[PDB]
């Protein structure tokens, strides 16, 4: 979805420019300048609040990779108590 | 000579309508702009005003020097109309 997403739009501002140098009329602007204009609605960069957002996601990562750890320990706990104890045990018992 | 002064109260009657504040896009349509090359470059200079301006006060004081009736109804209107206008362009520039 993202490299085919940037030879789309490529390949398809390449037609944009294409257009208008040959193929005119006209193809502009019907809609050349307002749909030109809607790529230029958003830059879109900070300041201000798109900096607020930056370490508020970082605030959101904060709790799914805290629950990482968490299962991490739990993982870490079960298996490899159990496995040693099942180890250690048929090693101890059939040597 | 005709479609001089068709464009001409076209320009008019477009511009001062209140539903329409600028729409300079479709001032540019090529089909009436070799019209408006025969025209006086005041309209055009003044429609370049709604297209962008705002202010900008000497050119919609122009379209005043060149076209007496109609807009002295409209004037507060337009300058309403440019007012708002602004607003756009100065986040969009």
């Amino acid at each position: 979805h993202g490299l085919k997403g940037l030879n789309s739009k490529l390949l398809d501002i390449r037609s944009y420019l294409e257009k208008v140098a040959t193929g005119k009329l006209p193809i502009n602007h019907q809609i050349i300048y307002q749909l030109q204009d809607v790529f230029n609605l958003l830059p879109d960069v900070s300041l201000q609040e798109f900096v607020k957002a930056f370490y508020l996601k970082t605030n959101d990562q904060m709790v799914v990779v805290y629950l990482a750890s968490l299962i991490r320990s739990v993982v870490a706990l079960h298996n490899l108590i159990n496995n040693k104890i099942a180890n250690r045990d048929a090693e101890k018992k059939e040597g | 000579s005709e479609q001089q002064e068709r464009a001409f109260t076209l320009g008019l009657a477009g511009l001062l309508g209140e539903g329409v504040f600028n729409f300079g896009e479709l001032l540019m349509h090529p089909v009436l702009e070799s019209l408006r090359n025969t025209d006086r470059q005041w309209l055009i200079d003044t429609l370049y005003a709604f297209n962008s301006g705002n202010v900008e006060r000497f050119q919609t004081l122009k379209t005043a020097w060149g076209q007496q009736p109609d807009l002295a109804a409209n004037e507060a209107q337009l300058l309403r109309k440019i007012q708002l206008l602004c607003l756009m362009e100065m986040t969009f520039t």
